[PDB]
């Protein structure tokens, strides 16, 4: 929808403020994170399997943080 | 004027390569610059007015469904079908419901039932486009120093308004006395249009690029429909639903104005009520300095009597800009200007308004110089000393130097590639650099696109580490990649 | 009848214990259940009137701005202000702008600037909380008693619809010639209410979860109403455009409508217009027999001659139905139905309407029977034979053995442990089995919601991998924990 | 905005059909694909970070799938 | 004069590089400079005015509440809102209370409730700033030469009063016969406003570190109030108490004026409503000599009857200064005078008034002398040697080097960088020294600025110790770093 | 508030006394005493945890005086 993957990356990054940018650029992560704590349950588990799969210092780290995002 | 109190703009001392100087002008930025001669110049790319665009996607965002006719059959024998499934303008979908003595007809079993509706629309976008032949840039370059007619107020004549354009290019501008400035700009490869699409919404509009604007969802339509309504989609929109088991009907997905507004977010705006005025867009240009006398290089050095008429102030870094009023005799006299040291004239007065010349006396002129990182004394008198006030910067050179670098990034990016084209013929360096950065720049300035602020950064993270480990210190190649690249780029774009 | 050829459908066998049977009702579905004696019944859910709830919240989709005044304040000299920032019903914003001698200032650098726009709307969200004080369910049940009236006839008094409000309890259903069937129905365990948020939207409606509801952005109101115009979070709309530097003005930020819709995507729609008929859900109720009758015992046996209007269907597992215009004498009584292996007798299939009874002279009734696997031999009559009917039913042994297996599983998928409340009664292994999968499930394949096919099922595939190469035993339970569990639940959720 | 919040999670569910059905049910991923097509560069990129990153064969696979996904 | 018995003082013997003195004065002080020729001078820096201040911000010390209200709805069903909440000129809060059943609600459990209060500030206070260009100073320098105006006169003509404003730079010092001083103030890097925040209270005010006055709690305005009362905050003061759970109410509290002062404590005192003139300068500059002849010069050395009018006490040091009387020759008559050592000539004078000079023949007139350490004879040496006085100091040259060592040091930390301005014309040592201190000061010993008294001396120790017992060489520097610096500060800081 | 964060550390010290040169500045410690005497205990507790925490003697002494002053 005109609510999914919208002329974001692309380029043409003009040296002059864009549009809903800024306010949004941050609002996004803010959005999910909120969700994250809304359902720690899922976090907890994921966190775990991450703790398991692969793992190696930052290694395990990555798998996790990544999945974490993955979910809306 | 025109370049005093506009911030974030850059300057260039000295031309070189015989009047052959390289300039990159924007909308927010402006260029102050002058040679070992020629009156300094304020460079602001202003109105960038396009003229004739066309429609290639008349998108919809508010269509109502009417009439609605639904037919059915029975398990196996004929997958339902009403003629209307051909009056294009109507939408329809093959569904199945239950089908027994109960439907009140068939012979038991789940089967055929399809339905349709009239898809009339309302709100509609209009993604026009323009060839690099229909976009005129007006450039406002002005002859520094002169009169108290404000070092600003865009309104009124101050430096002309040459009208360069891909129709032609490389042109001149008649600047009173001093000379005729002649730039050899090159729209050709700046904006990078046709990749761009001018999309008008409920009145707003964003130039968003084609290779997506076309792959955007919703009800399609060509370019000159009008009495066509031969919409290529509808399916995206409106959904006639059927729950749990039987029966069903058509429903609209709903006006999407909003969502979309919240869609193209991340792609620059552009007013749109009078033809067009598409702002933003760095423009690369050559700069010919030749025919340019600094004016009045033949005069006397005043007499004395300068009651200033305006504090002084240190502006957006550098531009300390005084205003002085001189009453006397001389008439059309060059101003005795010196930014010196405490007494013992070790004098270092980088006045940057060369040959600042008092016009018809009765007229409070003003000028702009760049006093040192500490505290320097300023003076403008002569005969019995006349005038001298005191001054103090704040930070300290090195601070500025770093900020030279701030630009370094906030410049070597944004106006990328062309970033290089910011300097005037340096051969070896500037030359090869561009030839490379245009390339290695093209890679991670190609494959690594369309990715979100964050996401890019991540690539950074995972990369900087993946480098870190190192098998034959090539990781440095890695880190250098992360360093002020993956990181910086990311951590500084999106806006 | 009713549960006849209506897809879904569940057949239940139970009187057990001596009085009841545990049964559910899923609107577009229906459970036909009986057992030893009784006119075997067809239960079906149909309508849930939720009455006089309250309005929690009230967002807006149509937002417009007016009067938009703005003022600034030179560098330093304080954060700029304007009275209007008093009227809460305004959007205010403080920002920075490069100011120079031009805009009539004094220092330059960057001063403050602010905007102020009165705020208003059209078309509000308007969610709602219901309160099981009155969540009245409507249940329709009924016998088969042939009658050429039909079997889907959603009109007349064919079974009589009934009320059931937790306002009270025990529904004593009066039912012609049979008696009064009794039901205990817990509307207080179905749609975990006042946990939900019944929502409206211009005319559209959706049962949407609480928290999801109390997080959706947009500007929001109280639920108090009258004077509204005091919406908070207006920052969901109206935006402040700060192009490059100088200047900074606002924009409505488009409507919202359809966005909202598709923003949904999960909630189950629902007709909430006409005092809202809130479909969808599943009412669970215990059923107590006795005080029933079949109106056949003490109703002779009727002799010879049977016309047969129409043939024989099957659908949901050989639940064949047939219509027979009986003749013979008058004042209707019993009709001898039978089914045995081709030729050689052995009543091999189960009849499903232990009251194949005639009503009056003319009314080619109908009975329903489940001829087994094979090409069972149906028959109907008495002495001169009057009728046989070859009827061959495919698969039916192991094919349906597994088929129903699935049926059931899916039951378990949607409505969880509450589903064991479909078995029959106290049982032991059952009752507690339930109280096991109960929390068990409440805390694993469920206790981590907020996913989808992709994410969820993917989580499976991996819990599997790890759950596939870990020494010892534990691993196993982990493996099934995944596959068929994490997974199946997964592929089915989202319908 | 409103746009990024698929009410799924809660799973009030039903035996019926929720509002948006298959349409969304697949769009989610399909769109992800469309996007992949758009910047195949980045896929080669992600797979890279992968194949190279840690590896248990799985690892690779895993993080790969994620990244490619994650891109909003 | 008015340079005797002041403590804040110093002598400046020399003139280097011709009329090239460097001096600093801290509002409450006397600056005295000597030179082989030219009546050494007395410099008293007083009133340091300022006009045209910016009242940015405006807190209030007293507060008050009116027309307060409040309401609720009932557990869940709505998050209660009250009409008047519209006028954001109030103050409100949403809180939870077990508003249950009989309470006069509906379904007990717990509910919401908000309290509203029309706010009202009482006796605000407000700050204000200043553009350096408007810091009108008042420096008054003067020559000795006895007179009835004696030492310390708050009236008559005393070296005139040169009011100086950086809105100019070099000013003349017309002195009756005594010449014409050339003063070049450094009104810019002196105190350092536009970094300072001039605030008041009510007939008492204070200067204050900007970055603080723009963050210290309390309900504020904007410096544009001009009828507004939309005190951003209102929350720092007035609080709501919820005793148990019910009657959840709001309250005003006390007028901070008290603690205000009592938190403004560590801050310097100042002025405000007395026309406004923030004392405590720390201003420096160059005292340009050249013209400063010794008056009365052309006159013999009048002999005759001489007497005394006072004895001889002293502060500063050897500031022994005695008045006399005379009868012998009218009109400007120089007065013989010496500083001999006990009978046996080999004088060792420190006459500090560039030859006195009698005049009015009736005016007593006095003299300024810095006798030696121990014994000493000041000798009026007139006709028959008329009079010789022996006084006796105590000025052991060594105790001198010490109290001096300190004294300067004290003026070291109090002026920082600038301190070196007492060292008129350096080069290599004193010059580079100033340099090193510049940075070595601004950072480190001023990179942890904001530190506090206690902590200060505390770190003085902990640090010396991490020193004291370290490991070879380096510690020397560690200790020093501790020594004086931190230490001497900790004991010699807190102004 | 008008209770804390006065005007100390700023750095505008002058040639003349400020607003409360001696009085208040001394009063601070004056009150740590007030308190530290009021309720010995924390003195006790402190120096103890002190004793076992750190062990470098100067260590102990340090967090002892320290901890003590922190406790309002
Ligand atoms: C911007 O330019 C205009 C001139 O083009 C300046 O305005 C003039 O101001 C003088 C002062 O009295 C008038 O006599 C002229 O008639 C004005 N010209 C008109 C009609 O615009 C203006 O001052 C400049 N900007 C600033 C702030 O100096
Ligand atoms: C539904 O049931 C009704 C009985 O209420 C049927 O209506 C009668 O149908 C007969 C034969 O079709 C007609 O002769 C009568 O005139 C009808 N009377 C009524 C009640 O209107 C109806 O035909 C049945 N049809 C369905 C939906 O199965
Ligand atoms: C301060 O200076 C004034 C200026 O002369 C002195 O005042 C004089 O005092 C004498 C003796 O009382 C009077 O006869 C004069 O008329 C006064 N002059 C005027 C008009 O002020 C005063 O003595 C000085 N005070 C001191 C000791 O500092
Ligand atoms: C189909 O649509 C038209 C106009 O949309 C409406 O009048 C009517 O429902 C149908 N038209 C006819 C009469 O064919
Ligand atoms: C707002 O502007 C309108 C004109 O658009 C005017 O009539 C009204 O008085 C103004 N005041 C309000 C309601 O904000
Ligand atoms: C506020 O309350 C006071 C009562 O002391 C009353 O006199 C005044 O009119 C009220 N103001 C309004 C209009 O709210």
């Amino acid at each position: 929808s005109v609510a999914l993957v919208p002329h974001v990356g692309m380029g043409l990054e003009t040296a002059t403020e864009t549009w809903m940018s800024s306010e949004g650029a941050w609002k996004h992560a803010q959005r999910i994170e909120t969700w994250i704590l809304r359902h720690p349950g899922f976090t907890i588990m994921a966190a775990i399997l991450a703790y398991t799969i692969g793992t190696t210092h930052f290694q395990r780290a990555l798998i996790f943080i990544l999945l974490t995002a993955v979910a809306p | 004027m025109r370049c005093i109190g506009i911030s974030n703009r850059d300057f260039v001392e000295g031309v070189s390569g015989g009047s052959w100087v390289d300039i990159v002008l924007e909308h927010g930025s402006c260029v102050t610059t002058m040679a070992k001669n020629k009156p300094t110049l304020d460079f602001e790319l202003i109105e960038t007015e396009a003229k004739q665009p066309a429609t290639l996607r008349k998108y919809c965002i508010e269509a109502k469904l009417t009439n609605t006719t639904t037919d059915s059959r029975c398990p196996t024998q004929g997958e339902p079908s009403l003629n209307e499934e051909q009056d294009k303008r109507f939408v329809c979908k093959h569904s199945m419901v239950d089908r027994g003595w109960g439907n009140g007809c068939g012979l038991f079993g789940k089967g055929g039932i399809v339905t349709c509706a009239m898809f009339t629309c309302k709100k509609n976008m209009k993604g026009k486009v323009v060839q690099p032949e229909n976009l005129e840039y007006t450039i406002v370059i002005t002859p520094h120093s002169g009169e108290e007619h404000a070092v600003g107020n865009d309104t009124g004549k101050h430096g002309k308004e040459i009208k360069i354009t891909p129709q032609s290019s490389i042109t001149e501008a008649e600047l009173t006395g001093y000379g005729t400035v002649t730039m050899e700009c090159s729209p050709r490869t700046g904006l990078d249009f046709n990749e761009m699409v001018l999309l008008q919404m409920e009145n707003k509009a964003w130039l968003v690029h084609r290779q997506w604007f076309l792959d955007l969802p919703l009800p399609w339509l060509p370019g000159a429909d009008t009495q066509g309504s031969n919409w290529i989609q509808k399916e995206t929109l409106v959904t006639f639903k059927n729950p749990h088991a039987k029966k069903q009907d058509v429903v609209v997905l709903g006006s999407q104005e909003g969502a979309m507004h919240t869609a193209l977010t991340g792609a620059t705006e552009i007013q749109m009520s009078s033809g067009n005025l598409l702002f933003t867009g760095h423009l690369k240009c050559r700069l010919r300095m030749d025919k340019l006398q600094l004016k009045g290089m033949s005069y006397s050095m005043c007499t004395g009597k300068f009651k200033v008429v305006k504090e002084i102030a240190e502006t957006q870094h550098g531009t300390i800009v005084i205003r002085v009023q001189y009453e006397g005799d001389g008439s059309p006299c060059k101003i005795p200007f010196e930014i010196m040291d405490l007494e013992k004239r070790h004098v270092l007065g980088r006045l940057i308004t060369v040959n600042p010349i008092v016009t018809e006396k009765d007229s409070p002129v003003n000028i702009e110089a760049e006093p040192p990182f500490g505290d320097s004394y300023i003076i403008i008198g002569v005969e019995p000393g006349q005038l001298k006030l005191n001054w103090f910067k704040k930070g300290s050179s090195i601070g500025q130097m770093i900020e030279t670098t701030m630009r370094g990034a906030k410049r070597m990016a944004i106006l990328g590639d062309t970033a290089w084209d910011f300097g005037s013929l340096g051969g070896v360096f500037t030359s090869i650099g561009k030839a490379l950065h245009q390339v290695f720049g093209a890679i991670y300035g190609a494959a690594f696109s369309g990715v979100s602020w964050i996401m890019k950064i991540l690539i950074g993270v995972i990369i900087t580490w993946i480098g870190m480990n190192s098998r034959s210190t090539s990781l440095s190649v890695s880190l250098v990649l992360v360093g002020v690249v993956t990181l910086y780029l990311g951590v500084m774009v999106q806006a």
